[PDB]
């Protein structure tokens, strides 16, 4: 891709203790037209991993479409050893800079989440093959919105409860709506546990408008 | 941006998104971006935020005076004709598409589309900026002549809702005023009060 | 016009001794006005006895420091030994060299012991120019720390001044100075400052904290 | 493309221009002269775009001429020089800039000699010696190796001859002549030529 | 950079200044522009820092190959034309070097300009970077083929030192060497700070 | 930059951090960017320092010719039209972004005034490339009618979130806290950043430096 | 760009009751040194000095416009300016200019004429200030001075050690810039003297 | 162009106008921009009529032969699939909006939406083309879940006839089609036929 | 900037070169040669774009010298141009063009003297006399004057030292020494440099 078409705009990522949540908005994004209302913007990879995409959704779905049949073509073994999340995030770091490189790159960018053997992973890759690990993740708009407030809970207590990280990017999604003009009140939740993958959805927010009769 | 306007017997009704954007940023979520201009005279406005506030703020000036001059309500023609003198003339330096509605004692409920590049004419209703483009389909099949004045808050309440869900530049909360003989009412539909649409689920 | 590079800051220094190489880094990672990371640091153990940093564009630090790790492995199939520090040192000239027309946005400081113990520093260029120095500087911050490092370390613009060798405990001294110095002023300095000391027992790691702003 | 060169010593200034007028790749005149006269004791030097050096310089020229006039005395080296300044500085971002390089050489009866070089820009430094032109690249090194502050004028010439010499050998345009002209107590004087 | 080298009578005098710049930050003041070649033949660098130092050292491998494989020393016409050859195809490209060859063979004292645009050129006399014109004024005005061995290292350090004095992309050190028919000799490595203090107009 | 202002129950907080940057170098650690406007109405400045700077000036002082006319406190209206007149006539060209706050006779006010000479009358605003950061926070925190500590509490925290998460900001927090009845200018407010200490000393005595020559002047 | 076209740096620097000024002395364009003695620190009074660095002849320009103004304003007033006022001026000065600059970025070292305590400042192309309690620096250097001072500084310092600190600041920033240096000049500025010095430094 | 399909039980309903452009000249005012992939598989075309019918040539090319290997009717998901691997591959040197929509045994009406860049999405129904913008709204309130094939016919004849009333780029007449299991109905809304809004006049 | 003349009489061909290799504003040789013998009698005279000028020249030369051995006999100084022109030709539109422009000068056993003109399109031109770089537009009026076909050898060499004057009087460009050699039955001879 050299020019996007219908993009997704930011995605979340948070760990915590015994887990990792991911979340994004159901858009597809045509310019300012919110033209798909109801697309997933997360991935399933296999049980230990998800992944969440902005930018262009068909390249998105390209790398699903890939990703997807390296998980089936390891499947197949049933050898006793699986791609980690940290693996995947290596995979998909060096397919981002290889088409970086080729001056035609995918244009995404990307949360890894996972969970295996008793350790969280959650890692970020852009379309020029930038990639790192960190507590908290958010993309786009996320990064200025979304990661301030992420990073301040984080700091008070690094170590959160599932339900806590759940209701944190809660808040991060409402704000979200609230200031980035392509976004939509319409997400899905993706958790990674020892027990898998769950994919939650469509979730909205509430949101208060108060604000509208303080014209001050 | 998403604005309207519907001439009822007796009045208008006019409403705004409340979206302000610097890119995708959204810099005010419950911007009033309808202005009252002169006692029974409002302007809705959309484009440039500077523009149309300089440009309602000078007419609202030249319109008070001249109405104190006369000693008498002013047209809402003469409020448009205004807006357009100077839209027209600083066409090349503004960013600026307006609709401006009202009531007068002489000629009752009117709406006049401003739209960039400075022309004016009258309409039956009226709609503009970016989230405008949504809805044309949506108000050409709907419009009926002789509607009430509550059957157009409805009207345009409905048409503000599904361009706000459709444009990244429109959303927030619904203003609406409806402009009478008696005077003017104001009000805000905000969260479950807009007009509502299902998504398509398979 | 995509752009194939962006840019996301880094602080790199290291100091040789007569029996000790020092490489450090800040650990921020940037990108336009924001902050990737606080904890990403800009060295990488390649043997024993040397230690790189690189900063600059982070998707090329990635990537050449991979090619690094996979190329001394071939060599030490091939060879049956490690790359000595000089080695790998003449090797990273050939490989950014093969770049020269899409250059690995990188700067690169390889600190280490050369065969006979020393401490030796190497400072790249881009593309692959390079020379051996006493110390160096490079990154985000290089022009603030290396005119100390030339006054302190070199003992330049001195009169009345014995130029006694530099201890270990002095060069630890003076880097954690210079950095601390840098979060002042580079915005893409801070966090976090990490040490890497090669000496013949091996490498250890000091880390110290900087500015967060 | 015009040379000027400029050399002082404890009481007198030596300075020298080549003498092409070119235009694409002919010269159309091989006996230019680049220096105008101020005042009995002092030269302006001038070089740059056609058209801007003549009129400022001969603007300058009359505005120090009438000074004389309405005051009796001249202006010195150094005030000739500031007032050159303050109106090429004045004009640069004007609706008349004037694109002009020089040097002016000047003796004043209780300062002794100047030197003073400007560029384009208006920056004004006093010099011990000078030049101006690409010809300048080629000559200033050879200055500094032998310049000293004492410099007899006979030496100067010399000096000036290896500058000239030099030109001849390594720079790529045919500069076959020059103007020389030496200032000092008392005033201006015409010297030989240095052709070749 | 400034770079000179002279035949005369008793060889080829080479110096270079010893300053790197990325654009107005000095990034050293100890760069080694002349590169040993072979005990009977030198580079020297102006430039691009990276493209100098590998086409030279490539320039080294290949005379080092051609040694091995026909038997005797190449000729310096031979490896001023094997770099030539090896950057005409490059032209374009934005390769910058600028390169004196200089050596002792069959022929003699042995001197060519080398560049990235495609000169090559054989000569008495050269000045390469950003300070040469500086340097040109000095060495042309002492030059001779019938210099004394001392009177030449003189020259070919003042005129280095002039560089570097007028030239803001020169400084640091002068380093000169004496190509002798027996092979080069390293002469001394001077910094302009001390050399300035000695001088001299 | 990072400013931002809150309407409290009893007035206006305004907030803002101290970081002057030229390109991506800090150029001064300690800049004041909360401007008088008039002892009830103050300003922060965010975008060309020199134009905040010299267009808050010019209005105080238009201001207080204003006022020294009427003998009556300026309102904040005033401000807001005359500095978005001003800037709207620039077209765009002096770079002040800017958050009013101000306690008139008709209560506490808040604007917003950007350089294209639009304005934002808001319960909460905030400017500068720390401005997402900031809002997130009021966006996540904001009540009406806070009291006056839980405003300054929401403030710095908004404050503070552009000082860690934005290269544009930094170094200390300022506030001003303005009511029908007090003005608290407090700067700085607090200090979450401090350079570290220095480990070695580097006091060079007398004749380290060489010199070449030397005059004294004395004087009176 | 512009302010790279002549190179140059100036620091200023603040000690218990005294003040220290300081440039180096190329006037050069682009890679040519054309002088070594260029001044660029200028009296504004006996206890008062401005520094520009940038465009030399803006350098030169902000400099004579400048004391016309101040002469003009200490022969109306009784009195000799303060330093905070002249920063004031200063700033004006160059504001009126805000859209077409002088390109020149001045610090202003002095004592106060009546109190002599000790003030620095340094102002932006177009005028704005920067007062600080420490050092303030401008010109091609000023990444290398930053580091040099940031790291050699110290509160309350006698002028001796005053004088070594910005000396060593000055030398080995400009040593690390291509068109600065030729040279340094350093001014302490005390109650009852001024002592004023070029350094030995490189000629590279 | 405007290009719309609708999936009702048992099949699918598409519509397109019938204008083709090059700048504001028409050069066919009775296009039939809906084009048979297979027996009950169609896709509606807009963008560039070049690249449209050349991608749907070869597509009907690949889907034929696929279809003979299996001795089966095709998926409509699998004509979507081929669509969208070619608009996608070379999405940089296409101009193609595209709506597949039609009948299988095995998972009935479908439709799908590859737009440009070449993304796959199965939606209840797609709206495509230059004129869709200003029908979002309609479509967004006129749309109920449940409607017989005989609705989505005058929903689809509804929503295109406004958007060929106020496109420039739209126009001419209506070309309707029905697939379902018993086959392919195709019609044309002409002159008259096609529904009718008032300008609305000033009272 | 780099000056070719050739002057062809009733049996030989005369033909000069600047001996000036120049590099920004220095001339950095001045005994260089821009001749190239091809054999016993043919020259080609090459300027152009530094590296295309040499690489180009000799690709040629030793083509020729190839021919010869392979042969026994010489290519003619006609099948030398055109063979240099194909050449030319078929670079001119591939990603290896030389930017060359050339006189070929020879003397054939049958056809006597022959003087050929090709510019870097590759356009093939006999001619009595001719002459290539910005020298030539200040030298061909002098050639069309007093040029005529029955010019002896003595006469032509005045006629070149007129041209070669003109260049020091009207040109811009220093150039001040030329090498001089003619073509004739018995080969290539050296005439002494013209120099100023
Ligand atoms: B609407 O046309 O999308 C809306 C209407 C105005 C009248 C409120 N327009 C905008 O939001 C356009 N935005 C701006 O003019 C703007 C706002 C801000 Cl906060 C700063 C810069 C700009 Cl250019
Ligand atoms: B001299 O020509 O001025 C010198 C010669 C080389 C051999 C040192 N050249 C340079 O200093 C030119 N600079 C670099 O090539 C360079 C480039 C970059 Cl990208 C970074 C550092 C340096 Cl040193
Ligand atoms: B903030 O908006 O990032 C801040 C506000 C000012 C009031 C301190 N702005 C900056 O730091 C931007 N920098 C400057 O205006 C500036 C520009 C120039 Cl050309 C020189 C110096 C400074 Cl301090
Ligand atoms: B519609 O998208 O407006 C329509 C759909 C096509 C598939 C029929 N598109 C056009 O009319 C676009 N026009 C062209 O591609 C065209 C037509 C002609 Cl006749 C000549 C050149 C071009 Cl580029
Ligand atoms: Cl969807
Ligand atoms: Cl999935
Ligand atoms: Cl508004
Ligand atoms: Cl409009
Ligand atoms: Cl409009
Ligand atoms: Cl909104
Ligand atoms: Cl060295
Ligand atoms: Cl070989
Ligand atoms: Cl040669
Ligand atoms: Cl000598
Ligand atoms: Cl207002
Ligand atoms: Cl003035
Ligand atoms: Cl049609
Ligand atoms: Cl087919
Ligand atoms: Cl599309
Ligand atoms: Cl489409
Ligand atoms: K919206
Ligand atoms: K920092
Ligand atoms: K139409
Ligand atoms: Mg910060
Ligand atoms: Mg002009
Ligand atoms: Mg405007
Ligand atoms: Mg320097
Ligand atoms: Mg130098
Ligand atoms: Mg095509
Ligand atoms: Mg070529």
């Amino acid at each position: 891709t050299q020019n996007p078409m219908v993009t997704g705009t930011s995605v979340l990522g948070v760990k915590f203790e015994g887990g990792v949540v991911i979340a994004a908005d159901m858009l597809g994004s045509y310019g300012s037209l919110a033209r798909f209302r109801n697309i997933s913007r997360i991935m399933r990879v296999n049980n230990s991993t998800m992944l969440g995409a902005s930018g262009d959704y068909a390249d998105f779905q390209y790398l699903k479409q890939v990703l997807g049949q390296m998980v089936i073509d390891e499947e197949l073994l049933g050898d006793g050893h699986s791609y980690s999340p940290r693996a995947i995030h290596s995979w998909l770091t060096r397919a981002m800079y290889s088409r970086r490189s080729k001056m035609n790159p995918l244009w995404n960018t990307m949360v890894i989440g996972g969970y295996a053997d008793g350790e969280s992973f959650l890692g970020y890759v852009d379309m020029l093959g930038v990639a790192y690990e960190a507590p908290s993740l958010a993309t786009g708009y996320g990064a200025y919105l979304a990661q301030p407030l992420l990073r301040e809970v984080l700091e008070k207590q690094p170590v959160l409860s599932q339900t806590e990280a759940r209701d944190l990017v809660e808040r991060c999604m409402r704000v979200l709506y609230y200031r980035d003009a392509r976004s939509y009140n319409r997400f899905q939740i993706a958790t990674v546990t020892e027990k898998g993958v769950e994919i939650e959805g469509p979730l909205s927010t509430e949101t208060n408008w108060d604000i509208a009769h303080m014209i001050s | 941006t998403t604005i309207m306007a519907v001439q009822f017997d007796g009045g208008v009704v006019l409403g705004a998104d409340s979206r302000t954007t610097t890119g995708s940023y959204i810099a005010n979520r419950v911007t009033d971006k309808l202005t009252p201009i002169h006692d029974r005279i409002f302007c809705c406005r959309s484009g440039s935020a500077a523009d149309t506030q300089a440009v309602a703020d000078a007419v609202t000036y030249q319109l008070g005076f001249h109405s104190i001059e006369l000693n008498e309500p002013p047209l809402v023609h003469t409020a448009a004709s205004l807006f357009k003198e100077m839209c027209y003339r600083y066409r090349e330096d503004l960013m600026a598409g307006i609709i401006i509605a009202g009531w007068d004692p002489q000629e009752g409920g009117q709406v006049y589309s401003v739209p960039m590049g400075g022309m004016m004419v009258r309409q039956s209703f009226a709609i503009g900026g970016s989230g405008s483009s949504y809805i044309y389909g949506y108000v050409d099949a709907t419009y009926r002549e002789g509607m009430t004045k509550e059957e157009c808050l409805q009207f345009t309440a409905n048409a503000l809702a599904l361009a706000m869900e459709r444009d990244g530049s429109s959303g927030g909360v619904i203003r609406l005023a409806a402009i009478a003989e008696s005077g003017v009412e104001r009000q805000v539909l905000l969260g479950d009060q807009i007009p509502k649409f299902a998504v398509a689920t398979l | 016009r995509f752009s194939p590079y962006v840019f996301n800051g880094g602080t790199i220094l290291a100091i040789a001794g007569e029996d000790f190489a020092i490489v450090a880094s800040d650990t921020r990672l940037s990108e336009g006005f924001s902050i990737h990371t606080r904890d990403s640091p800009k060295c990488y153990k390649l043997t024993d006895k040397t230690v790189i940093g690189c900063s600059g564009f982070h998707g090329d630090c990635l990537t050449l420091t991979k090619i690094i790790e996979a190329r001394l492995k071939m060599y030490k199939h091939s060879n049956n030994k490690a790359m000595t520090t000089g080695a790998i040192a003449a090797m990273l000239s050939t490989i950014l060299y093969s770049r020269r027309f899409f250059p690995y946005y990188v700067y690169n400081i390889i600190g280490g012991l050369d065969e006979e113990g020393k401490g030796a520093v190497y400072s790249f260029d881009p593309v692959g120019s390079y020379q051996r120095d006493s110390f160096k500087a490079g990154g985000s911050a290089s022009a603030m720390l290396q005119p100390l490092l030339d006054n302190q370390v070199g003992f330049k613009n001195m009169q009345n001044v014995e130029h006694v060798p530099l201890s270990l405990d002095r060069a630890m001294r003076l880097v954690k100075d210079v950095f601390i110095s840098a979060a002042e002023r580079d915005v893409y300095t801070g966090d976090a400052l990490r040490i890497c000391i090669v000496t013949k027992e091996g490498i250890r790691e000091e880390t110290v904290s900087l500015r967060k702003d | 493309m015009e040379y000027l060169i400029g050399i002082q010593g404890p009481d007198y200034v030596l300075v020298a221009s080549d003498r092409v007028a070119a235009s694409n790749i002919v010269q159309m005149k091989d006996d230019h002269d680049k220096m105008f006269k101020m005042s009995e004791k002092i030269l302006l030097l001038c070089v740059g775009e056609a058209g801007d050096t003549v009129q400022f310089a001969e603007y300058i020229q009359k505005n120090v001429q009438l000074y004389k006039m309405r005051n009796g005395y001249e202006l010195s080296p150094t005030a000739a020089a500031n007032f050159t300044r303050r109106n090429l500085a004045d004009c640069l971002r004007s609706r008349t800039p004037y694109h002009v390089n020089l040097l002016l050489a000047g003796y004043d009866e209780h300062e002794g000699p100047a030197l003073y070089y400007m560029d384009y820009l208006a920056a004004l430094a006093k010099a011990p010696f000078a030049a101006h032109g690409y010809g300048a690249f080629l000559t200033l090194s050879i200055l500094d190796r032998y310049y000293t502050p004492t410099i007899s004028r006979e030496r100067a010439v010399e000096l000036l001859r290896k500058c000239l010499e030099e030109l001849q050998k390594r720079f790529i345009l045919n500069l076959p002549t020059f103007s020389v002209r030496i200032i000092d107590k008392n005033g201006i004087h015409d010297l030989d030529n240095i052709s070749f | 950079t400034t770079t000179l080298a002279f035949k005369f009578r008793h060889g080829v005098i080479v110096a270079a200044d010893s300053r790197a710049t990325a654009g107005a930050y000095i990034a050293s003041q100890t760069v080694k522009k002349v590169i040993e070649i072979n005990p009977y033949l030198l580079g020297t660098m102006a430039g691009g820092a990276a493209d100098c130092s590998f086409w030279e050292r490539l320039l080294a491998r290949q005379c080092r190959i051609y040694e091995l494989r026909n038997k005797e020393r190449i000729s310096v016409a031979a490896a001023s034309k094997l770099l030539a050859n090896m950057v005409y195809q490059y032209k374009g490209m934005g390769l910058s070097m600028g390169t004196m060859i200089c050596g002792w063979d069959k022929r003699g004292p042995g001197l060519y300009y080398v560049d990235s645009e495609g000169n090559r050129i054989s000569g008495a006399t050269f000045s390469v970077g950003s300070g040469s014109v500086y340097a040109y004024g000095v060495m042309d005005r002492g030059y001779s083929y019938d210099l004394e061995v001392e009177q030449a290292y003189d020259l070919a350090r003042r005129a280095i030192y002039q560089a570097t004095y007028r030239d803001a992309y020169s400084g640091g050190a002068v380093n000169l060497y004496h190509v002798r028919e027996d092979g080069w000799i390293r002469v001394s490595s001077d910094n302009v700070a001390d050399l300035h203090e000695k001088y001299s107009g | 930059t990072t400013i931002a202002g809150v309407v409290y129950k009893d007035g206006i907080v305004l907030g803002a951090d101290t970081r002057a940057t030229e390109g991506m170098v800090v150029a001064d650690k300690n800049c004041s960017k909360i401007h008088f406007i008039s002892p009830n109405i103050y300003c922060c400045g965010a975008g060309t320092a020199a134009d905040t700077d010299m267009t808050t000036q010019l209005i105080s002082s238009n201001l207080e010719l204003h006022s020294l006319s009427t003998g009556r406190l300026p309102r904040v209206v005033t401000a807001n039209r005359m500095l978005k007149q001003m800037l709207f006539r620039y077209q765009g060209y002096i770079g002040a972004a800017l958050v009013l706050g101000g306690v008139d006779v008709t209560g506490p006010h808040l604007y917003s005034i950007y350089p294209h000479g639009s304005t934002d009358k808001l319960p909460y605003v905030t400017m500068g490339s720390g401005s997402l950061a900031a809002m997130a926070v009021f966006e996540d925190k904001f009540r009406p009618d806070m009291e006056e500590e839980e405003a300054k509490n929401l403030v710095s925290e908004a404050i503070a979130a552009g000082i860690f998460n934005d290269l544009g900001s930094g170094s200390n927090i300022d506030l001003c806290v303005i009511s029908k009845n007090k003005l608290d200018f407090l700067r700085p407010y607090t200090v979450p950043n401090k350079k570290g200490t220095r480990l070695g000393r580097y006091r060079c005595e007398k004749g380290t430096t060489a010199v070449l020559t030397e005059k004294i002047t004395p004087l009176e | 760009s512009i302010m790279s076209y002549n190179g140059g740096a100036v620091m200023a620097m603040k000690g218990k009751n005294c003040v220290a000024i300081a440039a180096d002395r190329r006037f050069g364009i682009q890679a040519q040194m054309v002088t070594t003695d260029f001044q660029k620190i200028f009296p504004m009074g006996d206890r008062l000095y401005i520094g520009l660095a940038g465009l030399a002849t803006d350098v030169q320009t902000v400099a004579q416009r400048l004391k016309f103004r101040l002469n003009l304003y200490e022969l109306k007033e009784g009195r000799q300016i303060k330093p905070y006022t002249l920063m004031s001026m200063v700033a004006n000065l160059l504001y009126e200019k805000r859209f077409g600059p002088y390109y020149t970025e001045p610090v202003i070292a002095g004592l106060d004429p009546k109190t002599f305590k000790p003030f620095i400042c340094s102002l932006d192309l177009i005028g704005c200030p920067m007062v600080t309690d420490d050092f303030v620096v401008s010109g091609t250097c000023a990444e290398q001075m930053y580091g040099m001072c940031e790291s050699l500084w110290e509160p309350n310092m006698d002028p001796d050690h005053l004088f070594e600190t910005i000396s060593q600041a000055m030398l080995n920033a400009v040593d690390r810039d291509a068109v600065s240096g030729m040279g340094v000049i350093v001014h302490i500025i005390e109650k009852d003297k001024i002592t004023t010095r070029t350094l030995k430094a490189r000629m590279d």
